[PDB]
DNA sequence: CACAC
DNA sequence: GTGTGTTTTTTTTTTTTTTT
């Protein structure tokens, strides 16, 4: 459920549903969607009497961040909006318009806003024939006195970025940032669950209270923020995933 | 319906030729197997070992004079289980009468036989009853073929070729194969029922039920003719006295390290041994086991859950281990080779220098004997040394040469309880108890926690470790000689820093060791040069640069220890006087030295000197403890003490 | 069943049309017959034939379409036709009294173009069920090899007759049939007791592996997905976890999906898996070639010609990482590591390892991680590891439980899988100390030991270790000795053949050269790509599945990999007295040297010198080591220790 | 699933 | 003869959390 719609002092409520056929693989976790479906019932044999498990059968999805991947890593852009983007690109003052469109409620901080624009755009990834690659992400740290709207800037960046994960400094563990090895309750098998920064793959992670990184947790991001890859060798699992964040 | 297939095996002709082979085989007394069967009738043997070489030679003989064989050696390698029963029936048919007055005090099976025979005969006149396996007091096993070195071994004789666990494909099921591998877990001996011998409450009948399914159901219903015709419906009572049981053991053999392809994991195989072959295996065995490869089924309800996917095991038939004449030979070595010097180099031929440490290793291997209490005959040394010195190689060599010798690092002993949940076994071993009558080579003795610290302590002043899992307080005997290979902390040893300050070990435990040596490497111009020459020669020839006598076998030390353990060289009154003034002057010079405080002489040093002298005379005949023995022991002790004060 | 016979006869006509398959069958049969006629021999050829889909399409497009659409009704007839053809042209030798009972169906294998059927576990949608597909992936989990019954033979010891009963399963035969209760008939129809005749009954090796897609084509924000493959008969044990592979087989479905009054409203699906027909082990990350790259005679001749070059060592070293400026001696050490010296399997249990392990510690952003990434992209068997992202259990061996059988098992870690390979460990200083003893034991004796969970084993990991490390401080402090600058024990440092110190000293000419080289690198444009165009990746280069003097400045990377493989396979250098004199002289001089006071020089340095000399002899392809090898090894070691030159 | 309750 | 009942598992290994 939407965090803005939870009751006061109440943990968010989960709910299972099922897609079907052409609706399968339409969205990814972390995305905000709206569903029109049927509130259906099924009896799971896994603790009262005559209890029934509720769920939804989906009949429609209305997302805003496109399908799986980034619009399936290809343009789902209609002709009108694409032409509008081209027209916007020809504006000579486009740099100033974008700078003014970054955190309007935050006064000043023009250079910070321009750096945020550069980060949100990011460089171009390079892949050499010899095998090693050159990343195209920008890593920006904001130090300074408290009460300078740095957290507000990070919140705005998380709000505006198509893929963005906002995290707190203290509430952050290394196993919860990249990948967690968890034992399957039914099959008794270990598997990897993507961490916070993994959910931000292809996007941005806004880490507030960066000074509150645990020294054993801060180091775990050194490989992935530069190599854009995460190496996991745990519980008989040896993988190297990609995290281009 | 059940379709039919045609196969050219001819079980009847094979059985007749088997009978002819048994009756008419005379290996190069009468027939050998008739002699064995007569001995079985004399109750002098209950193990029929069918050698494949005998069958092959019989086939070779009759091929030249009629070809009256169907390649039985190749015919039984396809399905040995049926031929086992065929051999059993052949033995029963040609079973000789006893030719000896064997006492029949315990003839319960014979009593049942004659009683039931009389009961049947008293109504037979009207005025098989017994299972074939029940009457058998013998068990039959197969000996595999030896090497052929001839055209007959044309990829055939699969039992002659030692396989590995990974080489056992599913097609080999039902074949008589062999593997080469190391055991990892052996079960206990248990009575597996062969035939149950139920007795009915009324009708007086006893009914036998043979079982080979690992699980059965009781009858408990008097289907006997008298009970059935009277409709008495008596229940059957199981009778252990008349029932037949077999000793059984279930081993779990793993594959050798060489049989594992790169990037793979060694596999395992379960072996079901029974009869007189039980208790012939231990976990520390590397063996070539030949047996019948059979698909043990999931009989019951699990078969439905799983399906055609069955499990396999080997019905082992033969085991071959791999692992005062020698006494006269070791006197010959003693007279010719100077053990003190020659065997010193023999312990570490590939290690250059530190010959006195090697002599200390010989003395530790020999060990004193003072079992009488009122102490201990285990010699213990710690090799703190210096990183980069071949202490680990010395420990490895000692482990490979000392009987019951084990090697382990400080960080990996101890013990564990009920490791498998299924069987729920009791009192699993460790590493210290493995070298009970042996030596434990503890590398990384510094990097060794307080738990194992206290464990090895309790061992060293007790010759026994103990565990208290649930207040059981059970203990495991470990009279192990302690050989430690710690290294100074912060890397290289500092001569200016005190020796006990250079190693994170308690001084009390260090002082309780009988002797200790500082062997640290120092860059020179020639010793390093000669060591490099030695290493280069070893690289050239894969062998040591033999420039002196290099004995190999360690059984010379075994002969010495076994010979002089009973001798117990008695210390002389002059020996006691000389060692008492030695202690007096050693304590005096320890005080007058007070530069490191570890040099204080203690009664523990006296016990170490006594046991070193005992070991010295132990290697040198008996009662060699004299002025010369104590002089040698004191020289070695003072050399060790000055080693700590080197430079 | 008329259609079955029609398909059989058309397939036999196709086989007669292309006699190459007949020749292959003849070769397999004669090879097996000769091995049977010939001893410690166990290599027997399987009853499998690999056909090209293109030839089938050209001959009969209808049959090819039926193969690629509904193989369950087209491959069984083809197998029957192949078996009939093999029996017809079989050498009809004396029967073994087992092959008559033990059936030997001739399996089918496929290669060539697949089009839309070349998929990945993520893209394997339900629409492809009952359709033959080819899927590429990584082997991650492998169940234990478990034989299963397909045909039981029984003897009636009252009539002297043999009765056979064939067992079929959904996972064995493609066509659905009534499952057999897997019960041996102990009694004949006419009340006659039957004894199960093992050895004459027929069992097949079965395995169940897990294949998951590439992590690198995994879409952003998603973890790799996996499918289950059932290798049977020959295909068992042909792959191991961590292997890249392309499997061709039928996408079958199993299970009840509820639908049994146990789950009427419950929404559980069905069991989906692949019955593998062909396995092609693509590897080396080149997307289309195997790890054991095939060497043409022209390539071998060119390798021999280039071996006569005087500075071929320098050429190969510089050709390793052209995009990485400088670090020439590091590249030389890397080339020596990739193709190292001989391993001495001495007697009495003595073992001298031949792998070279190098620890290189340096300042941040000095291409320390990029060098390891390049080695990963180049080495035949390279495994990546991060000090933070690694656990000792997940590094050496993990005690898991099997699911096919349902009992305990061991799974290989990061170094066991890299046996005879190389392990690239980044953030080495960040590794946990408790699990750092395990890698210490690895680099010490090349073997790990497990004594937990009732499992007492010793696995072999004879890998070469390369590690990248950072100083204790943010940067290296040259004012301090190289012991406090590293947060690792000196005993751990000792087992490494070489320790390389990288200093990011701020020069001006060198900085300008580095900047110019990096800009030249960054301005590179891929051939089939335009300016201002994102570099999209598809990697659908599997247009067909299966096998379907000179003084150059820099050689191509695949050619260098071929040279390395050929050198590792062929040349086994022998150390020589001329090298012995140089080695002992240099070891003595370095050991008793004033400047070497801070050095940890011990007897292990002599082993390092010997290994370096052997590797350098391997570089020259000389079957014996020579003086130049010893001189170069001494110079490189002296550079590693002091750094003067 | 199938043999035993 | 209609309808059941199993076989059937919680180890070792990660990750967190409070003390120490
Ligand atoms: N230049 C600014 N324009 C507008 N609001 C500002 C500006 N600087 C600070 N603020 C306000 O000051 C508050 C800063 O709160 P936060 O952003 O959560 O803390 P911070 O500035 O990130 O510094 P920390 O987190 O304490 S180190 C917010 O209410 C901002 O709206
Ligand atoms: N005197 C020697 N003779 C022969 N080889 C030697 C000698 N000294 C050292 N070596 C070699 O050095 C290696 C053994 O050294 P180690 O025993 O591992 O050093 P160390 O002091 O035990 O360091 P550790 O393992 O941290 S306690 C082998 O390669 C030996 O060949
Ligand atoms: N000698 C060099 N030549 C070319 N690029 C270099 C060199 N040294 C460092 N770099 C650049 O620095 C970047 C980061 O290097 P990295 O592998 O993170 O080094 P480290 O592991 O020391 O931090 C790489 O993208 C690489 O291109
Ligand atoms: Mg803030
Ligand atoms: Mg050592
Ligand atoms: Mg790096
Ligand atoms: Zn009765």
């Amino acid at each position: 459920e939407i965090p803005e719609l939870v009751p006061v002092g109440e943990m968010p409520r989960n709910l299972t549903m099922t897609c079907d056929r052409y609706l399968t693989n339409k969205v990814i976790p972390g995305t905000r969607v709206t569903i029109v479906g049927i509130y259906s019932i099924y009896n799971s044999k896994n603790s009262g009497v005559a209890i029934r498990t509720p769920y939804i059968k989906i009949l429609g999805i209305q997302s805003d961040v496109e399908t799986s991947s980034i619009w399936n890593s290809v343009t789902m852009f209609t002709e009108e909006e694409e032409e509008e983007f081209l027209q916007l690109s020809r504006n000579p003052k486009l740099y100033e318009i974008l700078t003014n469109s970054i955190a309007p409620s935050i006064f000043g901080n023009e250079d910070i806003k321009k750096a945020i624009v550069c980060l949100l755009m990011g460089g171009s990834k390079k892949i050499l024939p010899d095998g090693m690659r050159l990343r195209g992400d920008i890593n920006v740290l904001l130090l300074g006195d408290p009460g300078t709207a740095k957290s507000q800037l990070l919140k705005f960046v998380e709000k505006v970025s198509p893929i963005a994960v906002y995290t707190s400094g203290k509430g952050s563990s290394a196993a919860g940032l990249t990948a967690s090895v968890q034992r399957d309750p039914m099959t008794r098998e270990f598997y990897l669950e993507g961490g916070a920064m993994v959910l931000a793959d292809g996007g941005v992670v806004c880490i507030d209270e960066f000074d509150k990184m645990r020294d054993e947790d801060r180091v775990a991001i050194h490989e992935a923020m530069e190599q854009q890859t995460i190496s996991i060798a745990k519980a008989g699992i040896t993988t190297v995933l990609n995290s281009r964040t | 319906a059940l379709p039919s297939i045609q196969l050219p095996v001819d079980y009847n002709n094979l059985f007749n030729e088997i009978t002819d082979f048994l009756v008419t085989f005379k290996q190069d007394k009468g027939p050998k197997y008739m002699a064995m069967l007569q001995k079985v009738a004399n109750r002098e043997l209950n193990s029929v070992i069918i050698d494949l070489d005998d069958i092959l030679q019989y086939q070779n003989e009759k091929f030249l004079q009629g070809t009256q064989a169907d390649d039985l050696v190749s015919a039984i390698q396809q399905n040995a289980n049926h031929f086992t029963e065929l051999f059993c029936r052949a033995i029963d048919n040609n079973m000789p009468l006893p030719t000896k007055e064997i006492d029949y005090k315990d003839d319960v099976l014979d009593v049942i036989l004659n009683q039931r025979r009389l009961r049947n005969e008293r109504m037979l006149s009207d005025r098989e009853l017994f299972p074939p396996n029940l009457t058998r007091r013998y068990f039959l096993y197969f000996k595999p073929l030896s090497q052929n070195c001839a055209r007959r071994y044309r990829k055939k004789a699969i039992s002659s070729k030692p396989l590995s666990v990974r080489q056992i494909k599913g097609d080999f099921l039902g074949q008589l194969i062999t593997v080469r591998g190391i055991i990892t877990r052996v079960s206990d001996v248990k009575p597996a029922v062969e035939v149950i011998a139920y007795t009915c409450d009324q009708c007086g009948y006893e009914v036998f039920q043979e079982v080979n399914s690992r699980t059965f159901t009781p009858l408990s219903e008097c289907t006997s003719e008298e009970c059935s015709q009277n409709q008495t419906k008596g229940q059957l009572f199981m009778s252990t006295r008349a029932s037949k049981f077999s000793a059984f053991q279930e081993c779990k053999i793993q594959e050798l390290s060489q049989q594992v392809p790169v990037g793979h994991i060694p596999r395992s195989l379960n072996i079901h041994v029974n009869g007189t072959l039980v208790r012939s295996l231990s976990p520390g065995d590397i063996v070539d086991v030949t047996g019948i490869f059979l698909p043990a089924p999931y009989t019951g309800f699990k078969a439905l859950k799983a399906g055609l996917l069955t499990e396999t095991y080997l019905e082992a038939q033969f085991v071959r281990q791999h692992k005062s004449d020698v006494e006269e030979r070791v006197m010959e070595l003693i007279t010719s080779g100077d053990v003190y010097n020659r065997l010193a180099k023999s312990i570490a031929p590939e290690i250059y220098g530190n010959l006195d440490v090697k002599k200390a290793l010989l003395l530790l291997l020999v060990g004193g004997v003072d079992k009488r209490v009122g102490i201990r005959g285990d010699i213990n040394v710690c090799l703190m040394g210096d990183p980069g010195v071949a202490k680990s190689q010395l420990l490895k060599a000692i482990c490979k040469i000392s009987p019951r010798g084990v090697y382990t690092t400080g960080k990996g002993t101890a013990a564990v309880m009920k490791d498998p949940v299924t069987d729920e076994m009791i009192l699993e071993g460790g590493a210290l108890v493995l070298a009970d009558n042996g030596i434990c080579c503890i590398d990384e003795f510094d990097k060794m926690d307080e738990s194992d610290r206290t464990a090895i302590h309790e061992v060293m002043e007790q010759q026994t470790i103990s565990i208290s899992k649930a207040g059981i307080n059970t203990t495991l005997n470990a009279r192990t000689s302690i050989l430690a290979a710690a290294n100074p902390l912060y890397g290289r040893y500092n001569p200016r820093l005190s020796p006990l300050d250079n190693i994170n070990l308690p001084a009390a435990l260090l002082s309780r060791f009988d002797i200790l040596f500082l062997m640290l490497d120092i860059p020179s111009r020639d010793d390093d040069e000669k060591l490099a020459e030695h290493v280069t020669y070893v690289h050239m020839h894969n062998k040591q640069p033999d420039l002196d006598f290099t004995p190999v076998e360690p059984s010379k030390m075994r002969e010495y220890i076994a010979y002089a353990k009973t001798k117990r060289p008695v210390m002389s009154e002059a020996v006691n006087d000389y060692v008492v003034q030695a202690y007096i002057r050693l304590r005096q010079d320890s005080k007058r030295e007070m530069k490191f405080s570890f040099g204080q002489a203690t009664p523990r040093t006296l016990l170490g000197i006594i046991r070193l002298s005992q070991a010295l005379a132990k290697l040198r005949l008996a009662d060699m403890v004299d002025i010369d023995d104590v002089e040698e022991a004191l020289r070695l002790v003072r050399v060790s003490k000055e080693s700590l004060y080197q430079e | 069943d008329a259609v079955f016979g029609d398909r059989v006869r058309r397939f036999q006509e196709f086989l007669d049309t292309f006699t190459s398959y007949r020749d292959s069958v003849r070769s397999i049969q004669v090879y097996n017959s000769n091995n049977a006629a010939n001893s410690t021999s166990l290599n027997i050829l399987p009853h499998r034939i690999i056909i090209s889909l293109d030839d089938l399409r050209e001959f009969d497009r209808s049959f090819w379409s039926g193969i690629l659409v509904e193989p369950a009704y087209f491959i069984p007839p083809a197998e029957k036709a192949l078996t009939d053809l093999a029996d017809s042209m079989d050498d009809v030798p004396h029967p073994n009294a087992s092959a008559v009972s033990s059936r030997h169906p001739w399996k089918l294998s496929f290669k060539g173009s697949f089009g839309a059927h070349a998929l990945s576990p993520r893209t394997l949608t339900a629409q492809h069920l009952n359709k033959l597909v080819s899927v590429e992936g990584i082997v991650t989990k492998t169940s234990l090899v478990r034989p299963k019954l397909i045909r039981s033979v029984h003897y009636a010891a009252k009539t002297g007759r043999f009765h056979y009963r064939d067992y079929t399963d959904a996972t064995t035969t493609l066509t659905t049939r009534i499952p057999t209760p897997a019960i041996y008939p102990t009694e004949d129809t006419e009340g006659n007791k039957l004894t199960t005749e093992y050895g004459y009954s027929t069992f097949i090796d079965h395995q169940r592996i897990t294949v998951q897609e590439m992590p690198e084509m995994a879409p952003a924000g998603q973890l790799p997905r996996s499918i289950d493959v059932i290798l049977d008969d020959d295909l068992v044990d042909k792959t191991k976890p961590g292997d890249r592979v392309n499997v061709v087989g039928v996408f079958k479905s199993l299970g009840a999906g509820g639908m049994n009054q146990s789950n009427s409203n419950t929404l559980i699906g069905f069991k989906t898996l692949i019955l593998g027909n062909t396995v092609y082990p693509l590897h080396a990350r080149s997307t289309g070639v195997a790890a054991r790259q095939m060497l043409t005679d022209f390539d071998i001749r060119n390798i021999n010609k280039l071996s006569k070059k005087k500075d071929i060592f320098d050429i190969l070293s510089q050709s390793l990482a052209p995009s990485i400026y400088g670090h020439d001696h590091i590249k030389k050490a890397i080339l020596l590591m990739l193709m190292g010296g001989v391993e001495k399997n001495l007697e009495n249990g003595s073992h001298l390892r031949g792998d070279i392990n190098i620890l290189m510690v340096g300042d941040p952003s000095t291409a320390k991680s990029q060098l390891l990434r390049f080695v990963l992209n180049t080495a035949s068997l390279a495994i990546a590891t991060t000090g933070r992202g690694s656990s000792g259990v997940g590094l050496t061996a993990a005690v898991t439980t099997d699911r096919e059988t349902g009992e305990r098992r061991l799974e290989a870690g990061a170094m066991v899988l890299a046996d005879r390979g190389v392990v690239c460990i980044d953030e080495f200083d960040k590794m946990t100390d408790v699990d750092r003893v395990a890698i210490h034991e690895v680099m010490e004796q090349q073997t790990v030991t497990i004594a937990k969970a009732g499992i007492h084993t010793t696995l072999n990991a004879r890998c070469s270790v390369i590690a990248a490390a950072n100083p204790v401080f943010g940067q290296y402090d040259v004012n301090r000795d190289p012991h406090q600058n590293i947060a690792l024990p000196d005993s751990l440092l000792s087992r490494f053949d070489l320790l390389f110190v990288v200093t990011d000293d701020i020069n001006e000419i060198r900085d300008r050269s580095i900047s110019e080289h990096v800009l030249r690198t960054h301005r590179y444009l891929p051939p089939g790509y335009l300016e201002g165009e994102p570099v999209r990746e598809r990697l659908n280069l599997s247009l067909a599945v299966g096998e379907d003097t000179e003084i150059p400045k820099l050689v191509t990377i695949p050619f260098l990999r071929k040279y390395v493989q050929y050198a590792k396979e062929r040349v086994i250098p022998q150390l020589t007295q001329e090298a012995i004199n140089v080695i002992v002289k240099n070891y003595t001089d370095l050991r008793n040297d004033d400047n070497t006071k801070k050095s940890p020089i011990t007897a292990r340095t002599l082993e390092t010198l010997i290994r370096l000399a052997t590797a350098h002899a391997k570089v020259r392809l000389s079957k014996t080591v020579n003086k130049v090898d010893a001189k170069v090894a001494a110079n490189l070691l002296r550079f590693a220790l002091l750094g003067e030159d």
